[PDB]
């Protein structure tokens, strides 16, 4: 058997954690606490469970994966 | 179910995040997971849908208990 | 997604999106207030095992004076310091939010009374 189009297509439900990355900040309250995370060291979003699309920033963001599977 | 986590277990909060609804403020769960409600309600409601009704005794002829389709027509 | 799959990551932006639907809700605020105080314990937590700002409980902080401003009511000033006062580290933040009761909310009978209660708590009688 052949299907067409050839193209895959995903699946119809998207389990939260991919839905969390497509938001950005607008309300103040937002704006102080964005602010806040990326003058320190802590990030937005988990690693492991948002994924992100298909050097050395790679290689210590590899490390810190690591780190939060451990 | 409502609110057991591993946290609870676990100790690392003093109080845990309430929800203000809980489930025996609801109708509660439809399934059971150890060891009704709507059965109550279709015999309820299919009990008020019943020949026998207040003043049934003061009716003084019977209605009849079947009818051909004919007649009813 | 916090007490089970232990992302605050993502317990963050579930509660941030919560408030544009719902910016009125004052039971959205205290829960998202209690949760980042959760946050700081864990942190705490992490390092007694093996930064600065957030381990001071500043974060939690920013949902404090914001809330206050959208919701302008003495009750649920009062509630904030509630879940602070639950809380034994970041004592400074139950004195910041203590102090803040009588200088901005005056004029209501509310405030004067929880003055009064926090002063009450043969010889001993």
């Amino acid at each position: 058997q052949l299907v067409f189009p050839l193209e895959k297509e995903e699946p119809a439900i998207a389990p939260i954690e991919h839905v969390l990355s497509g938001w950005k900040a607008r309300t103040p309250l937002e704006q102080e606490i964005f602010n806040l995370l990326h003058k320190n060291k802590q990030p937005v979003t988990d690693p492991l469970l948002t994924p992100v699309e298909k050097l050395e920033e790679a290689k210590m963001r590899r490390a810190e994966l690591q780190r939060a599977r451990a | 179910f409502l609110n057991s986590t591993k946290a609870k277990l676990l100790k690392l909060t003093s109080s845990s995040i309430d929800p203000g609804l809980s489930i025996k403020q609801l109708g509660g769960l439809y399934i059971n997971f150890n060891a009704t409600q709507i059965k109550e309600k279709k015999k309820n409601e299919l009990l008020q849908k019943a020949v026998i009704t207040p003043d049934f005794e003061k009716n003084h002829c019977v209605p009849p208990y079947s009818e051909s389709k004919y007649q009813l027509q | 997604e916090m007490e089970d799959r232990l992302s605050s990551e993502s317990a963050r932006q579930l509660f941030l999106r919560a408030l544009r639907f719902h910016p009125e809700c004052p039971k959205l605020y205290k829960e998202y207030f209690r949760m980042e105080l959760m946050h700081a314990e864990k942190l705490r937590k992490e390092k007694e095992e093996f930064s600065e700002e957030i381990l001071k409980g500043e974060l939690a902080w920013i949902i404090y004076k914001n809330s206050v401003s959208i919701i302008k009511g003495a009750e649920f000033h009062v509630s904030l310091l509630s879940i602070a006062q639950l809380f034994d580290f970041a004592k400074d933040l139950q004195k910041e939010i203590y102090d803040d009761l009588q200088a901005l909310h005056t004029d209501d009978p509310l405030t004067w009374d929880y003055v009064a209660r926090r002063e009450l708590e043969q010889a001993k009688a």
